RNA sequence: GGCCCUCGAGUGCAAAGGCAGAAGGGAGCUUGACUGCAAGACCCACCCGUCGAGCAGGGACGAAAGUCGGCCUUAGUGAU
RNA sequence: GGCCAGUGAGACGAUGGGGGAUAAGCUUCAUCGUCGAGAGGGAAACAGCCCGGAUCACCAGCUAAGGCCCCUAAAUGACCG
RNA sequence: ACCCAGAGCUAGCUGGUUCUCCCCGAAAUGCGUUGAGGCGCAGCAGUUGACUGGACAUCUAGGGGUAAAGCACUGUUUCG
RNA sequence: UGACCGCGUGCCUGUUGAAGAAUGAGCCGGCGACUCAUAGGCAGUGGCUUGGUUAAGGGAACCCACCGGAGCCGUAGCGA
RNA sequence: AUCCCGUGUGAAUCAGCAAGGACCACCUUGCAAGGCUAAAUACUCCUGGGUGACCGAUAGCGAAGUAGUACCGUGAGGGA
RNA sequence: AGACAACCUGGCGAACUGAAACAUCUUAGUAGCCAGAGGAAAAGAAAGCAAAAGCGAUUCCCGUAGUAGCGGCGAGCGAA
C-alpha cells in the first residue's frame, strides 16, 4: 500500500501550488486535454499513412479456424492407448 | 516622418544538402559504405571502389580508405584491406576493460 | 496536351484468361512528345507473362 | 466508461506475432509513372513505426497486445 | 588553307561542382526509359528522400574483355 | 530500452559576422562565460564584470579577487622616477 | 426586454491551488503546424532495467578553402 | 526592558529582469480547489502455477461461508 | 436488405404469399394488412421497520424559532 | 371533467457544445413545452431467429465487445 499524492498541499510535500503542471497553457487548465494522437495541426500519423491492404473496405480479417494443437504439446499429457485424442479428452 | 518600407525581392535558398566526405582517409569501411557524396568528380574513383550515378564513391570490399594523388592536379580514392591487426593485453585500454569487467563480476 | 504519358501494351499476351496461370496483359506507361513523333510508338521490351522479349504496341 | 478503440487509427497499425507495431509506407497510390522501379519496391513493404510515435499509437487504441521490448 | 596560346569552347534551361583523345562534337546498330529482387550505407523529430556491390531471368551492343534497370550531377513537385 | 516531467518569451558580456548610421540597455545567427535557478567577498549603491560554488556548529586559523590617511579591517611602509 | 430552464454552456485566456525533511535537477533550441503568448516529436530532467567501456590529458593520420596572402583566372583600377 | 554600534531593498503572483512607483490583500476568525465511477497502460505487493479467474445470479438480507466455469486472459504463426 | 410514412399506381390466396442484408434460382423458416394479456423491470411527494468509518447550527433540506416566512420585484420570479 | 414528487406512453422538438474553425456529422431524439394513464407503463404470443445443426411470445441482468460494422472512413457512433 503506497500512499498516493494528495497534490497541492504545501511546497514541502513537493507537488504544490500549480501541482506539477508548470506554468499556464493548454495542459495546465482544468478539463479534457486534447485529442490523443493529435500532432498539433500537423497531419497526424494515423491520417497520413495508407491502411493495411485488406482492411480498407470489406474483407474480414483472417480469423483463425481449427484450434491448433501440436504433436509436441500432446506428449506432455500422457495416456498409453490414448483413447480418441479429440475435442472431448483434451 | 512615418515613411513606407520597401519590400525585398530576395529571401529564397535550399537547405544545405549534406555533401562531402563521409568516410575519411585511413579509416574503416564496408562492402557498400558511402565514402563521398560529391556534386561532381572532385575526387575520382580508384581501385576496389565503386562509383555511382551521382558520382557517389563507395567501397566494394573491407579495409581502410586511401586518398591517393592522381597525376596532373586531381585526387583518387582507393580501398585497401589490412593484413594483421595485433592486440596486446599489456596496454591501457585492455587493462581497463578487464578491470571494469572484473569489477562488474565482483559486485554481482 | 503537348508531351504526354502513353499506354504501351503488348501485342504479345493479347487478352486471354482461363487455366490458373492466367495470362494477364503486361503494360508500360511512359512519355513521348505528341508533336515530335506523331505516329504511335512500337518499342520492343520484356513481358514477364510471355517470358520472352515482345513488341509492345501503342494504344490511346 | 470502457475505452472505445480509435478505429480511425487502428486500421493503419497492425501488430506482428512477436508484438511490434507495423504500418504501410506512404507515397505509392498515384503519380507512379514518374518514380523509379527501385523506389516503388521500398514503398511496397511494411516496417515498424518509429520509437518516437509509439506513444500516440498505443495511446490511441488500447487493445493491441503490443510489446515495447521488455 | 597555314600558323600560334592550348581547353579561356561546349555541356537543351539558373548557378556551383565537374568533364580530354573526354561527360564535349560526329557516325553504325538499337530500346536496360526491363521483370523478379537486394548485402550494405548516407540523410534525418516523424512523414519523406538518396547511393547501391551482387544474384535470377530474358535481351541490347561488340571480335572479345565488358558496358546498359534513362539522361555529367544537383530543381521539373505533393501525403491521406 | 521501460515508466513518467517541465521546457519550447530568454537576458547580458567576449569573440566571428550579417542588418542598422560598423547609432542603440537595438535586432539576427554562430562559438563560449555568467544570470536565469547562486548566496558570500571586491566593485560607494549596482541580475548579467572580477573572485568563488552556501550540509550544519566554533567569540579559531590561512588565503582569492581587491586593498593598508579618517569615515571603515590592514604600512601617515620602504627605495627610484 | 426581463424571468426560469438547457447549464457546473465553453474560455488553447487571467487569477488561485493549504503540513515537514532528505536526494537528484532542467529549458527558454530545431522541426511542423488557420501556428506564432497553444500543441506535437526531437533536444535537455527524474526514475528503473539492459549493454558495454569511455571521460579528462598528450600524440599521430585524414579531407577541407576560412584568416592571411596573391593578381595566373573572373571583375575592377591608376600611371607610363 | 533596552543607552549606543554594526548589518538588513515587506510578502505573494510573475518575469530576461520586480524594494519596486507592476498585480493582489483594511485587520481577525471560519468556509474555500487534481476528487469519484468505470475502463487502458505501467510499477509495488500478495495468491494460485494440476494454467489462472469467475460475471450475473443464488445466501435465517448487507458483509460472509459455500455454490455458479457462461465468458475472459495465456497455449501458432503467416498472408488482403 | 429488414420496419414505417406523403404523393401516384396497384397484386396473389396456400399449384399461394413473405423472409433468409441488392438481385435470380434452389432449399429452409414463417404466416402480415383484427384485437387482449400477469411476472421478472423503472422510480420516491410518501407510510412502516431497520442500518450508517453520514451532518451537528458558515454543516445537514433553502428552512432545528408560527420559512418559501421577513424582505425585494408591475409581473413571471428571487429569497435571508 | 380537475389535481398528482419521480418513473412511463404518445405529439412537437432546440442550441450552446465536440469536430481544436465549420455547413455533413455530434450535442439528441437530449432539455424544454404539450397531451395521456398506471401502479408500474410499454412491449408480447412469430408473415420471428438460424443454418443444413437447431430454437420456440415478450421484458430485464451477465456476456459476446468496444468485436462485426458505420463514419467530411474525421470527430465520433457501435450491433446481433
Amino acid at each position: 500500500r503506497k500512499k498516493g499524492k494528495r497534490k497541492g498541499r504545501g511546497h514541502a510535500a513537493g507537488q504544490g501550488g500549480s501541482c506539477g503542471f508548470g506554468m499556464r497553457g493548454q495542459k495546465s487548465r482544468s478539463g479534457p486535454g486534447i485529442m490523443r494522437g493529435f500532432e498539433g495541426g500537423q497531419m497526424p500519423l494515423y491520417r497520413r499513412i495508407p491502411k493495411l491492404r485488406g482492411i480498407a473496405g470489406g474483407m474480414r480479417a483472417g480469423l483463425p479456424k481449427y484450434v491448433p494443437i501440436n504433436l509436441r504439446d500432446i506428449e506432455v499429457a500422457g495416456f498409453k492407448e490414448g483413447e480418441e485424442v479429440s475435442l472431448e479428452s483434451l | 516622418h512615418k515613411k513606407g518600407a520597401g519590400s525585398t525581392k530576395n529571401g529564397r535558398d535550399s537547405k544545405g544538402q549534406r555533401l562531402g566526405v563521409k568516410i575519411y582517409g585511413d579509416q574503416v569501411a564496408k562492402p557498400g559504405a558511402i565514402i563521398i557524396r560529391q556534386r561532381g568528380t572532385k575526387f575520382h574513383p580508384g581501385k576496389n571502389v565503386g562509383i555511382g550515378k551521382d558520382h557517389t564513391i563507395f567501397a566494394l570490399i573491407d579495409g581502410l580508405v586511401k586518398f591517393e594523388k592522381y597525376g596532373p592536379d586531381k585526387k583518387k580514392v582507393s580501398v585497401y584491406p589490412r593484413e594483421i591487426q595485433p592486440e596486446n593485453p599489456n596496454s591501457y585500454r585492455a587493462r581497463k576493460r578487464e578491470n571494469f569487467r572484473l569489477q562488474r563480476e565482483k559486485k554481482k | 496536351d503537348v508531351r504526354v504519358k502513353v499506354i504501351l501494351e503488348c501485342t504479345g499476351c493479347v487478352r486471354k484468361s482461363v487455366n490458373k496461370g492466367s495470362r494477364g496483359v503486361s503494360r508500360y506507361i511512359t512519355q513521348k512528345n505528341r508533336h515530335n513523333t506523331p505516329s504511335r510508338l512500337e518499342l520492343r521490351k520484356f513481358c514477364p507473362y510471355c517470358y520472352k522479349h515482345t513488341i509492345h504496341g501503342e494504344i490511346k | 466508461y470502457k475505452m472505445k478503440t480509435h478505429k480511425a487509427s487502428a486500421k493503419r497499425f497492425r501488430v506482428t506475432g512477436k508484438g511490434k507495431i507495423v504500418r504501410r509506407r506512404a507515397g505509392k497510390q498515384h503519380l507512379l509513372a514518374k518514380k523509379n522501379t527501385k523506389r516503388k519496391n521500398r514503398l511496397s513493404k511494411l516496417i515498424q513505426v518509429d520509437r518516437s510515435d509509439y506513444d500516440n499509437v498505443i495511446g490511441a487504441l488500447p487493445y493491441l497486445k503490443v510489446n515495447r521490448k521488455v
